[PDB]
């Protein structure tokens, strides 16, 4: 329901559930089908320590893969959310513009355009750039906590401190910064933190559909349809009220041990998962992510008139009595390579592009050129 | 004429034209998340077991049908990215050979186009060892060994001498006129009215039709060498850069929704693979995910460049202690957001 | 024995839905269709009895077709080589003599295969028998392209096989090769595949070799009862891939083939028998023979001929590649894993 | 099950639009060519989008090309959640007997071999779309291999007229004609090189015996109208005797232990008889309807047993 | 074929003693040396003008 | 699977002990089909074809094998399903030639010499269980038979297989038996080398086609192509048209002298070589 | 070692390249160091 | 080989043909292998390389 | 059982006694800060590792 404020002078939502499914493989050998099966078997204790053996494989095995599920999760969500999020040099710009105007003139999604790019290229990588400041970083984790509006849903329960206090969120960074933030620029007001446990049920109310085998055709044979409807939708409440009996029953909040930060005004889960999850397996922490920038580089091109002069008399001197190679149209490049080398790029490695014979393929243009009839300008020099 | 550069350019001599050179790369970041009391709705199902059998045994193999319902209204979720490691790619200078690719008609003489060829592939980077295999693609001579990380490769966009360097002073795109479905208006021919209409005025400087006469028009020799459309160096494996600033019908094809804009450049496919030795266009089996800033915008950024290395030297001191242009030399100091890492 | 992690654990025992098919068939009801609206032995061997009651009180699980065949000990040796080789039964070598007399084309020596044949038989006597695959290697050890290998199968048959002057064998055999290809009696019209080794049974000069003429490897029940287990092992030299020389590096199951290259020249004919894994369709095989192996083309009718071998189940199937021990020898092995035979027909060059 | 069935088993996504969804429904005897023989695929590895190459889908010519470079298998049942197909060459089934589906405009025989061809036949190019995920399935025409293989025999002469009508055909008195195609010339090269390499090697010494037998055939088929309707009324050696006097050399080289006709016939199975395998693919179904009837007509069924 | 600043290293003709002749022979070649005598023989490349 | 086919009433003492006779014998039926009669089976059924008639015809019929013989009606296992179904059905020799273990077995229509029932009035023929490297051989030998015939040699007459000797003479009849074959064998070979030697000074098409045609025809095609264009010559020729014709024809006779395998004998404890006249473990599955 | 860490925790032919760069330049800096950050504090302590 | 970049600087061969080449000059003097200065118990630094 | 007690944690606690030594704290745990040369290492001629 949209707020809407009374101005003087003259609403459902509907998502798509995503699908996904995990896997794992447990696979047993040969070996130890035939102990399992209780094949193999002999009267020996050698027979039987065989056993025990590959009784426990299946234990740890079984472990192992049930294991891997809890951590399924705990990987889907970082995954998932990565996908909702966009990132912050694109936002605050976006909530500024959502919040006041939220209007559609061109020229409000053309000065965006301007923001974004700007503030994208300042504000992308900010403990890498501003970290040795500090009053900055502090109103960066601000920044984090406030651009998200909070959500619909009420869970029944809520994460909570030894003292109770409510638990609005959630940071998950890589350690290396981590240890960072706690040092200098945070401090933990909590220790252990109060979780919910049991997950939770759906309440049903579907279709009721019957198909009853029936045995002679009769009124009560009939009427049956009608009773065997009422003796299934009196089912589902038998059903649905254990749920609720169920959910008021059983054990709701332990404690459990995680970092409470106070961030702001509010208290938020601060933790790294790197350790507990993705230590020790071949999957990357999906946290650690990626980056394509494309970069212009111009070669020969040749300065204005304005524009070609020197910043003093003698700046840049050849020994007396030699050409100045300066003043000649430069055909290179120089810039700085991946770990502090000074590269070279010029003309001549342009051949790859230019000495194919490509470059004489025309027969697009003529024929794309001409596909508008073009008029008879005058033919002084196009006729021979 | 095809020959004739390649005297006048491996023996020294300046011919009329100039290139902007492009190249793309990959940086490994450490990001960092936030969320809110309920920023998604998780829905887990029951386990299935599968009993397969095979020579070394049975086999389990277990399901658990899973599904993600996001039921915040708004943004409820916020990924930053902080700091930077290595740079994957190299960055590095590896020209782009066509003739890897394959698809266009040689020059008539069987003896000059053999001349050139074997006077261009030999002795390359890049060029392919073996003769083109009829079917596939040409392979990149393996390296006895790598250092660096793998390597980026250049592009050469030939344009003309006269533009000015001042439009690279700044965050540009290689084609010269802007692009992208984010700039354009509503209407139906909109989003190409941009690219190829010379009689409208650029809408990133207006004050001008094109920085570049030879590389923004249709049917231009610009189009010609780098677009989906034309297939000319779809034979080759090695990864194009500015194949997505030319291609015309991805950019058409794009929605214009902004809120929905943002969220998909975070996730946002790469065209390249750092599993690869040098480059090349990603396999369709492995998907990367990364961010790209020139995925919305249709920039690319300006780096620290010189033509001199005297006047290349005065810029580490800084940004305003840099000599911008000594006779004809010149220099360019990178707008980014690399700007201030010192990376 | 009813364990308590029941739901596999009752799944390795061949299910609920038999039960439950089981139900609604068998368990419920009278419908279908009804009317309308003596002290350490006995009991050791009483349980044994019982262990055949038990035997008999029950009784997934892969078929198999055993094969068994009285097999000379000349040219193979089932003792020196461990379970799990391959092997190669043969026509019967009366047909050679006369079959290179009108296969052979005209200006070359019919005489040679006969002569050949026969300085081996009394070469390994210092009957149509079985030539096993590790034998074969080292006679066409002086083809290859990795020839320290080859050197390395040579070095274990000269000192494990059974017989007198076993470099005599290889020296004579790898003779008769080049007197196969000369008198155009190809190998692969003589070499029929046999399926991969399980046990044999020792006698004098002769052994009774099992086999598992087409199925699975690993789940035959050897005859150890500690070990019902033997993998499949091929030399290094004749192990070629097909998913690395050709980029293919997805998952799916793997097939097995035996190829020969044939080199036709004057009495300097080539050899060389390759175990090929891949992906490919056998009717998709043929061009890939054509990028690789085209420089005994020119120096030559085909120079390839080919047969299935196997499959590997797996989606992404696992290999080896070790330096096991055939007696003191280390030889560079590759181990194949989880092999399921089934055998096929050659394909011609003519 | 592994090796009985092989349940191969093609994912199906999650936004799938309902019309879309039970266009499905009605895939039920198809032909899917699965690249690999994995557990698990996806419609994108089966779908027209993994047959194209960089920039070029190719010809129906070309169509051909890359289905014998992969696993054709049939669907065997279309799930919401997914859909199976066992393939051909590992195992049909627990008793090995699958059902195709004839979108022929041919009827079928009992024990034919069949042969299954690109969407060739006109008004016949049908390939079910995804809408929802822009998708299309060429699905293949199963067909009988005396049609088969002169099908793929127009294409081949289509394109070499076009180096320098033909597209009708018919069969048991039903005129049919293909679609009228232009053909790409990459696809044609590996064609027309597999025609002479299979029909230069197909020539031995003692073929010139059988070449010298030419007048007698039409000393013959002036009498027996066998021969007279074997030859053909227009067929090449009833011309090729009138501008043609063949004849034998006198000796053989080592003439005495080599067989001059029975050398000629190995050679011309090993590559004559052969060729028609390598232009199209091996017909390695046939169909024996159990309990059904001797002709199985078009849009229907058929029950499918291996065929050697 | 530069391997030392001392000396060149070409491709001789293989077997022929000099002088031979007008036409020295078709036969295979083989890297032969001799000795750069003052500096100017060093190749341009390594000492530019 | 196992199928059945009734004898019908009135058998005499031998024509029930003949049946009896052949009990791992093949047969040809046209379906599978549970109730089957017996002249459906018998070489009435395939009216008298010659060897050309009965190689079409044994592909579209479907090979069985009998097993145990009841004397109401005949049991026989069809080989493409219930033998995939069973373990390992046994086989009779009733070939000369002595089948080793792991031979592809294919089988031949009776071309060499037939148990004959009286009271029922009909003959029954039966395919000869020969190996398939054979199989392609003892064909080839009487197509070779039946073109001198059209105007021999002392060999050719002459087959050993394993040690054992054959003769395929052991006739007038047989060679008029195998005309036809001989009518089609003749005619795909020179309409053959007509278009190949028709097409390639036609065309010659370049420019890498032609020249490793070339390459392959360095005094080996061309030399071909000089000595049979010597007795030969070189309005609109059909060239185009008759390739299609060519195809057809020719593509149809590989595949009826194809003779596929269908029994791999697996013997297990058993003789590696199983003689004639003796029954052999057949399997058609892995 | 501190480089390395970070690198067992994902191994390409790339990876292991940049590791190498990784590693040079992090000796031919943090090699020695109370002499080198020494008169800096912080640095120390972390 | 030289007839392949520098995994260092790839874009060259080598910095020297004096030096990195087999039988260069260098080689030839300080190629433990060679063992020229092998008499002389004075440390040759470049010996590693 | 899968974890069990581990048969090497069964041993009760040996004697413990006090000692003069620097346990300092860095980051999270402590550590001793030890340096031998001096009750090792003095006025003997081995030089300190």
């Amino acid at each position: 329901h949209q707020p809407l404020i009374a101005r003087d002078g003259p609403n459902y939502m509907t998502k798509v559930i995503d699908r996904r499914a995990l896997n794992a493989a447990f696979s047993l050998a040969t070996e130890a089908i035939a102990l399992l099966t209780g094949e193999a078997l002999d009267g020996t204790g050698i027979s039987l320590h065989r056993q025990l053996r590959a009784i426990q494989q299946l234990a740890r095995n079984v472990q192992a893969v049930l294991g891997a599920f809890e951590r399924g999760t705990a990987d889907q969500m970082l995954h998932v959310l990565l996908e909702k999020a966009p990132p912050l040099a694109l936002l605050l710009p976006m909530q500024r513009y959502l919040d006041n105007g939220r209007l559609a003139t061109r020229v409000a999604r053309a000065t965006l355009v301007a923001e974004l790019k700007r503030s994208f290229c300042d504000t992308s990588f900010f403990l890498g750039k501003a970290g040795h400041r500090r009053e900055a970083i502090e109103a960066w984790l601000v920044d984090l906590t406030t651009a998200t509006q909070p959500s619909v849903a009420v869970p029944r329960l809520t994460h909570a401190d030894t003292r109770g206090r409510p638990v609005d969120g959630v940071l998950v960074t890589t350690a290396a910064i981590k240890q960072r933030l706690l040092q200098s620029f945070l401090k933990v007001e909590d220790t252990e933190a109060d979780v919910p446990v049991t997950y939770g049920e759906m309440v049903l109310n579907g279709a009721n559909l019957v198909t009853a085998l029936v045995m002679g055709k009769a009124v009560r044979s009939l009427d049956d349809v009608g009773r065997h409807l009422l003796e299934m939708q009196e089912e589902q409440l038998e059903a649905n009220r254990e749920t609720l009996d169920e959910l008021e029953s059983a054990p709701q909040t332990t404690r459990v041990r995680a970092d409470l930060v106070a961030i702001g005004d509010r208290l938020v889960f601060l933790e790294a998962l790197e350790k507990r999850i993705y230590a020790a397996t071949n999957v990357p922490y999906p946290l650690v992510g990626a980056m394509d920038l494309t970069f212009v580089l111009p070669l020969g091109l040749f300065n204005p008139a304005m524009e070609r002069f020197a910043a003093h008399a003698g700046d840049l001197v050849p020994a007396p009595g030699h050409p100045e190679p300066r003043a000649f149209p430069p055909r290179q490049l120089f810039f700085w390579g991946k770990d502090h080398q000074v590269l070279r790029l010029s003309m001549e490695n342009a051949v790859g592009t230019v000495c194919h014979p490509s470059l004489m393929n025309i027969d697009a243009a003529v024929g794309g050129v001409n596909h508008d009839p073009v008029e008879a300008a005058n033919p002084y020099g196009a006729y021979v | 004429s095809p020959v004739a550069l390649y005297h006048q350019l491996k023996t020294g001599l300046h011919p009329g034209f100039g290139f902007t050179v492009v190249r793309q790369d990959r940086f490994v970041t450490e990001n960092v998340l936030f969320s809110e009391r309920a920023s998604e709705a998780y829905f887990l199902g029951q386990l299935q077991v599968a009993r397969h059998e095979t020579g070394g045994g049975v086999n389990f193999t277990l399901t658990q049908p899973r599904g993600n319902v996001d039921l915040g209204v708004g943004y409820t979720a916020v990924a930053a990215t902080a700091t930077v490691r290595n740079p994957v790619t190299d960055m590095g200078n590896l020209p782009q050979n066509f003739y890897l690719g394959r698809g266009a008609p040689p020059l008539l003489d069987n003896a000059a186009a053999v001349y050139l060829r074997n006077a261009v592939v030999a002795g390359n980077r890049l060029g392919p060892a073996q003769p083109l295999p009829v079917f596939g693609c040409a392979q990149v001579p393996r390296r006895a060994g790598m250092d660096h990380g793998q390597d980026a490769v250049c592009e050469f966009i030939a344009t003309p001498v006269a533009t000015d360097i001042n439009y690279f002073r700044r965050p540009c795109n290689p084609r010269g006129r802007a692009a992208g479905g984010v700039y354009a208006g509503d209407k139906e021919g909109d989003v190409i009215a941009l690219m190829y209409d010379h009689g409208q005025s650029d809408p990133a400087r207006p004050f001008a039709a094109t920085a570049n006469p030879w590389a923004s028009q249709r049917f231009s020799y610009g189009d010609l060498l780098y677009n989906g459309a034309y297939h000319l160096n779809g034979a080759s494996p090695v990864l194009s850069p500015c194949f997505k600033f030319f291609t015309a019908a991805d950019i058409t094809a794009k929605h214009r929704c902004l809120e929905r804009l943002i969220v998909e450049t975070g996730s946002a496919v790469s065209t390249a693979t750092a599993a690869s030795d040098v480059q090349f266009k990603r396999p369709p089996g492995c998907r990367e995910l990364v961010e790209d800033p020139c995925g919305l915008f249709q920039e690319a950024y300006p780096i620290t460049c010189a033509s001199d290395p005297a006047l290349l030297r005065s810029a580490r001191d800084g940004e305003a202690h840099a000599r911008e242009t000594h006779f004809t030399q010149y220099l360019i100091y990178d707008a980014s957001p690399l700007k201030g890492l010192s990376l | 024995t009813k364990p308590l992690p029941t739901a596999p654990m009752a799944w390795a025992e061949s299910s609920p839905r038999e039960l439950a098919g089981h139900a609604p068939l068998r368990r419920v009801l009278r419908p279908p269709i009804a009317r309308r609206d003596t002290r350490a032995t006995r009991d050791d061997t009483e349980q044994a009895v019982d262990k055949i009651l038990r035997g008999a009180r029950r009784a997934g699980a892969p078929r198999y077709h055993l094969t068994r065949q009285v097999t000379l000990t000349d040219l193979c040796q089932p003792n020196a080589e461990r379970a799990g080789a391959l092997l190669l039964a043969l026509r019967h070598p009366t047909d050679l003599p006369h079959l290179a007399r009108h296969r052979a084309p005209p200006g070359r020596q019919t005489e040679r295969l006969a002569e050949a044949w026969g300085q081996l038989l009394e070469a390994s006597a210092l009957r149509a028998g079985l030539v096993s695959f590790n034998f074969l290697v080292a006679a066409c050890a002086a083809a290859y392209d990795a020839r320290d290998a080859a050197e390395a199968v040579r070095a274990h048959i000269t000192t494990n096989y059974g017989g007198t002057r076993a470099g005599a064998r290889l020296d004579r055999f790898s003779e008769c090769l080049r007197a196969m290809v000369h008198t155009h009696v190809f190998p692969h019209e003589v070499m029929r595949f046999f399926g991969g080794l399980v046990s044999w049974v020792t006698q004098d000069e002769l052994a009774s070799v099992t086999a598992v003429c087409s199925g699975p490897q690993e789940a035959t029940h050897t005859g150890h009862p500690g070990r019902p287990r033997s993998a499949v092992t091929i030399p290094a030299c004749a192990f070629v891939d097909l998913d690395a020389e050709l980029c293919l590096g997805g998952p799916g199951a793997a097939f097995l083939y035996l190829v020969f290259t044939y080199r036709q020249c004057r009495d300097q004919e080539l050899c060389c028998v390759y175990v090929v894994k891949s992906q490919l369709p056998p009717r998709g095989l043929e061009a890939a023979l054509e990028r690789l192996f085209g420089r005994l083309r020119i120096t030559n009718c085909t120079y390839a001929a080919f047969a299935e071998l196997g499959v590997m189940p797996d989606d992404s199937p696992r290999c080896l590649h070790r330096t096991e021990r055939f007696g003191a020898v280390g030889v560079p092995v590759v181990i194949l894993e989880g092999v399921v035979w089934r055998p096929g027909g050659w394909r011609a060059c003519a | 099950m592994i090796t009985d069935c092989f349940e191969a088993d093609i994912a199906i996504p999650s936004g799938i639009s309902r019309p879309d969804a039970a266009a499905l429904q009605r895939c039920e005897g198809r032909v899917v060519f699965l690249p690999t023989i994995r557990r698990q695929l996806a419609l994108a590895d089966v779908a027209h989008e993994s047959f194209v190459s960089g920039g070029v889908s190719p010809d129906t010519l070309g169509l051909l090309l890359a289905y014998r470079r992969r696993f054709p298998a049939v669907i065997t049942r279309v799930l919401p959640t997914r859909i199976v197909a066992c393939p051909v060459d590992l195992g049909l089934t627990h008793a090995g007997t699958v059902n195709l589906r004839n979108t022929s405009p041919v009827d079928l025989c009992n024990g034919d071999p069949v042969s299954l061809v690109p969407p060739v036949f006109e008004g016949q190019a049908t390939d079910v779309r995804l809408e929802s995920l822009d998708l299309t399935l060429r699905f293949p025409v199963p067909l009988p291999t005396p049609l088969a293989r002169e099908i793929v025999a127009r294409l081949v002469a289509r394109g070499i007229r076009d180096l320098n009508d033909l597209n009708v055909l018919y069969y048991n008195g039903a005129r049919l004609s293909l679609v009228a195609d232009v053909q790409q010339l990459a696809s044609v090269n590996t064609e027309l090189r597999s025609l002479v390499l299979n029909m230069v090697y197909s020539i031995t010494e003692g073929t010139t015996l059988i070449l010298t037998l030419i007048p007698r055939l039409l000393a013959l088929s002036a009498q027996d109208g066998y021969v007279n309707a074997l030859l053909q009324m227009q067929s090449v050696t009833r011309e090729a005797a009138q501008l043609i006097h063949p004849e034998a050399p006198m000796l053989m080289q080592d003439g005495e232990r080599r067989l001059p006709l029975y050398e000629a016939l190995v050679a011309w199975l090993a590559h004559a008889g052969q060729l028609g395998d390598i232009l199209a693919l091996a017909p390695a179904v046939r169909v024996c309807t159990f309990d059904g009837a001797a002709v199985v007509q078009s849009g229907d069924m058929a029950p499918v047993i291996r065929y050697p | 074929l530069e391997l030392h600043p001392a000396f060149d290293f070409f491709a001789g003709v293989a077997d022929v003693e000099l002088p031979g002749g007008e036409v020295p022979p078709a036969g295979p070649g083989a890297i032969q040396a001799t000795w750069r005598v003052v500096n100017g023989n060093l190749p341009l490349a390594l000492c530019p003008v």
